[PDB]
DNA sequence: CTGGCCCTCGCTGTCAAAATTGCGGCTGGGTGTGCGCCCCCACCCCCTTTTATAGCCCCCCTTC
RNA sequence: ACACCCAGCC
DNA sequence: GAAGGGGGGCTATAAAAGGGGGTGGGGGCGGCAATTTTGACAGCGAGGGCCAG
């Protein structure tokens, strides 16, 4: 008993299942039934030396499909199941392969044409304009993004110069938070004028050259 | 034919000396073989 | 006077790890690179409104003159370029409205106007005053109106300006009102939204220009024009 | 000139190489021939 | 001191691959064409207040 | 200039 | 809820204050086809040392 164990009762019973290949129209019709319970019937006849297989469509669903059997020994076809409880089980092994073909030959090509037409509905190709487009690059006093940015800039305003002790308090919180820093991020965190930050940082801080990215300031007084 | 190791002579000035000349030019095929190799010429 | 280095051709051209040992280290000045950036931006700006190359060349000339004269170092090169494009368009007799140059630039009407004023001061030159006529072929064609309407609008705007019916109104506003009140006289009709968005004028600007131009309706039209609509049938806002 | 003027008239190609290719074969060293032979 | 044998080692021939230059002679047309990132340092513009002026234009209010 | 076509005669 | 209307801000100039922030200008960091040459390899010679001679 385990999550990944595969149950093999079906194999021990040697249950034989049928693998059937059907076209799109039959599957779509069966899906349209909304799981009513029945969608058709299958007729298997056995003569003295031959076997005939066919599928009879339900008359209600519409408002004769011959079946061809193929070789089975080419590959070992089986089926397994996975559930919401993460339990793996093997339903069984495929014992025979089936191919479904339409009885109609010429009139079914009309349905094929309709299917192709439906498949070509969403494919897009360029159109042609009778008149040149003039709705673009329309004159405007100012761009929307620009006026938005100026409105934001004038609501927030300039970052106000503060006394030395309080900016030093932000610096103290800063190199308590992290050892190393980048000049831009320090400006963003402290919210102070860049020249005033440089003036108050040069007195206590020093710049250390690095061969990896760029020279940077150090918040340690020593 | 490419950005401003590329094919050259893909586009040519249409020949307007005679109507037969224009038709012949509009229906021409070019082989990119260098201009040696007698087999592609046959 | 400089030359480029082409792509590598063999093993000797490359280095130990997937990179060429010779690179396109250009020796361009800051000045030449900044003004080439500006010419490239001017061409992009001009092709947005389908200006011919001669206006682009005139704009390049004005930009070079300003950039050598060196009096506007503090203004963005893109604003100087926009103002130069405006001056070049105005000098060729095919002026574009300030809002039209704004629409193809990141630079506002405030900033391009200030740079235009400052460029005119620096170059010690002058430009002809715009007449409600030059802004007609475009503002109409873009709105798709017949040629008899071209003549009607041109004549009527010129006559309205000539006899000083409209005091101090900008030529754009008078031109747009002419287009409005010559369009309804023909079969082809145009609402306020189209003319406003295609000429740059607001609805209140075009409405009060219409109410100013309305009373002298019949005397202002050209004599030889097909009145598809009666003169008294024009709707008053 | 007297040996190069006939060369303009000769054509190209048991098989024994002859014509302009053999003239190239002869006036060069050609350490590897085209059609070696021995008249034994 | 003399002679028979196998060893590391020096040198050579031989094969192979990479590297190299040229590929007819004249002629007549036409047609086109001419970095890049990220940072640091000087200099200038806008922030704000005042007031007159007027056309233009956004926003809110009101109508039906 | 340069380049690219085309073409003429062998 | 679309249309017309009213009130009010935006636009340009003007001097001036001081400083922040934007902008440029640095600015260093970042095809055939015979020949020719060289090398790599497989091989081989003479001699050394050992053992015998």
């Amino acid at each position: 008993a385990e999550r990944g164990e595969l149950d093999l009762t079906g194999a021990k019973q040697n249950t034989g299942v049928w693998l059937v290949k059907v076209p799109k129209y039959l599957s779509q019709q069966w899906a349209k039934a909304s799981g009513r319970g029945e969608v058709g019937k299958l007729r298997i006849a056995k003569t003295q030396g031959r076997t005939e297989v066919s599928f009879t469509l339900n008359e209600d669903l519409a408002n004769e499909h011959p079946f061809v059997l193929q070789s089975v020994g080419g590959q070992t076809l089986t089926v397994f199941t996975e559930s919401s409880s993460d339990k793996l089980s093997l339903e069984g092994i495929v014992v025979q392969r089936a191919e479904c073909r339409p009885a109609a030959s010429e009139n079914y090509m009309r349905l094929k044409r309709l299917q192709i037409e439906e498949s070509s509905k969403p494919v897009r190709l360029s159109q042609q304009l009778d008149k040149v487009v003039t709705t673009n690059y329309k004159p405007v006093a100012n761009h929307q993004y620009n006026i938005e940015y100026e409105r934001k800039k004038k609501e927030d305003g300039k970052r106000a110069r503060a006394d030395k002790q309080h900016v030093l308090d932000m610096l103290f919180s800063a190199f308590e938070k992290h050892q190393y820093y980048n000049l831009k991020d320090l400006v963003d965190i402290t919210k102070q004028p860049v020249v005033y930050l440089k003036e108050i940082l040069k007195e206590i801080g020093v710049q250390n050259v690095k061969g990896i990215h760029k020279n940077t300031w150090e918040l340690k007084p020593e | 034919w490419g950005d401003q190791q590329a094919r050259a002579g893909v586009s040519q000035v249409l020949n307007r000396l005679t109507f037969a000349s224009t038709l012949s030019h509009l229906r021409r095929l070019n082989s990119p073989i260098g201009r040696k190799l007698a087999k592609p010429r046959q | 006077l400089s030359t480029m280095i082409g792509k590598g051709t063999g093993a000797a051209s490359f280095d130990e790890f997937g990179n060429s040992k010779y690179q396109n280290r250009r020796t361009m000045s800051s000045s030449d690179r900044a003004m080439m950036n500006a010419f490239k931006e001017i061409t992009t700006m001009a092709d947005r409104i389908n200006l011919p190359r001669n206006i682009v060349d005139r704009t390049n000339n004005l930009f070079k003159q300003v950039y050598e004269q060196k009096s506007l170092k503090g203004r963005a090169n893109d604003a100087i370029a926009s103002a130069c494009l405006y001056i070049a368009c105005r000098q060729e007799g095919v002026p574009r409205t300030f809002k039209e140059i704004c629409a193809v630039s990141r630079i506002s009407k405030k900033e391009i106007g200030r740079c235009f004023k400052l460029i005119l001061k620096a170059l010690e030159t002058s430009v002809d005053l715009i007449t409600t006529g030059d802004f007609m072929s475009r503002f109409c064609s873009n709105l798709c109106l017949p040629k008899q309407v071209q003549m009607a609008a041109t004549h009527i705007a010129r006559k309205a300006v000539e006899l000083d019916l409209v005091p101090g109104r900008s030529p754009i506003s008078v031109a747009a009102a002419a287009i409005y009140m010559a369009s309804q006289a023909s079969a082809e009709k145009r609402t306020q939204k189209e003319i406003g968005d295609i000429a740059g004028v607001a609805d209140v600007t075009i409405r009060q220009s219409y109410r100013l131009i309305y009373p002298r309706a019949p005397d202002l039209f050209p004599t030889d024009f097909k009145f598809d609509t009666p003169v008294d049938k024009l709707p008053q806002l | 000139q007297s040996l190069g003027e006939p060369a303009t008239q000769m054509t190209l190609n048991k098989n024994v190489t002859l014509g302009v290719p053999r003239l190239k074969e002869l006036i060069n060293i050609s350490k590897k021939p085209k059609t070696p032979s021995l008249t034994v």
